[PDB]
């Protein structure tokens, strides 16, 4: 019931700090699939 | 006498085997497992609800 619940409702100071989480994780991403391209090579 | 008896127990036997499935043990045990395992995964799912709902 929980489940079905959920599916039907949700699956059916300085303004500078988001900018530093999303830079930080898209560069991250970035890194890990280059090498892993090169790995398979 | 002897055959009265016998028979009453081969009457019993056959309505225990008949009644198995539902009723031993054995394969109500099996049953129980099968439900542990599904709510488990079903709560895992609950937990991580916003993660999956962002991807």
């Amino acid at each position: 019931i929980a489940f079905n619940q959920i599916y039907a409702n949700e699956f059916q100071m300085s303004p500078m700090g988001p900018f530093f989480q999303f830079v930080h994780q898209s560069l991250s991403t970035c890194f890990k699939e280059l090498e892993s391209i090169a790995q398979f090579t | 006498a002897e055959i009265n008896q016998k028979s009453l127990e081969l009457e019993l036997l056959r309505l225990e085997k008949e009644t198995a499935d539902i009723t031993h043990p054995l394969y109500l045990g099996q049953k129980h497992q099968a439900l542990q395992a599904m709510n488990s995964h079903l709560e895992a799912v609950l937990r991580e609800k916003r993660s999956l709902r962002q991807r």
